[PDB]
């Protein structure tokens, strides 16, 4: 994964997007959608899909939401007002710790 | 003849009735685009991608706002009847004693 | 209040402010009528009298 300070993007079209896979990624700690029900996706359907993905803190996780202030959201990575989307975190200690 | 003819504006009372009438209803129609601080004025769209106890909040939204555009549109056509009334009352007068 | 929700509470403010315009439109309308009918009598007593 990349660093907060410089996030990668990666662009989805031209497929089938099914988002029943993703909910065996972890226990799952935070799945928090805007402008839409996380048990709607899977009848709606996309003009551009983009995956944004990154390692921060935990208790920077709240930072990741329009609307809020701090280092993450104001240096790192910040979200419109507007967004439409949903953010998923998972606990990844096992994986990103020495 | 000639001068009901040559003054297009000779009836112009009784076209007012008639555009009166018209440009009310078409008031009506346009309204329905309104979002009444709802996410959509289109009430299948908010359905579709909201779980029920967020949908129910931004339907409500339109439903209130659309009552109230019916709500204008009844008193003022009531107050309209009432104008009418009295020049049908003159009508009737000035037939039997003219 | 963040933008998300500073709008709702704006929207209150315009539809409330917005219905009280709405009342004075309404009974000026039927204020309106009642000056048009003295006007109406004013108007046939300078003929008639």
């Amino acid at each position: 994964f990349a660093s907060v300070y410089a996030w990668n993007r990666k662009r989805i079209s031209n497929c089938v997007a099914d988002y029943s896979v993703l909910y065996n990624l972890a226990p799952f700690f935070t799945f928090k959608c805007y402008g839409v029900s996380p048990t709607k996706l899977n009848d709606l359907c996309f003009t551009n899909v983009y995956a944004d993905s990154f390692v921060i803190r935990g208790d920077e996780v709240r930072q990741i939401a329009p609307g809020q202030t701090g280092n993450i959201a104001d240096y790192n990575y910040k979200l419109p007002d507007d967004f439409t989307g949903c953010v998923i975190a998972w606990n990844s200690n096992k994986l990103d710790s020495k | 003849q000639d001068s009901l003819s040559s003054t297009p504006s000779a009836l112009g009372k009784l076209q007012d009735v008639v555009n009166h009438n018209a440009q009310a209803l078409n008031t009506l129609v346009k309204q329905l685009s309104s979002k009444f601080g709802a996410i959509s004025s289109v009430l299948n769209d908010i359905f579709s991608r909201l779980d029920k106890p967020e949908a129910e909040v931004q339907i409500d939204r339109l439903i209130t706002g659309r009552l109230q555009s019916l709500q204008t549109y009844v008193t003022q056509q009531l107050i309209r009847a009432a104008e009418i009334r009295a020049s049908a009352n003159l009508a009737a007068t000035k037939m039997s004693e003219c």
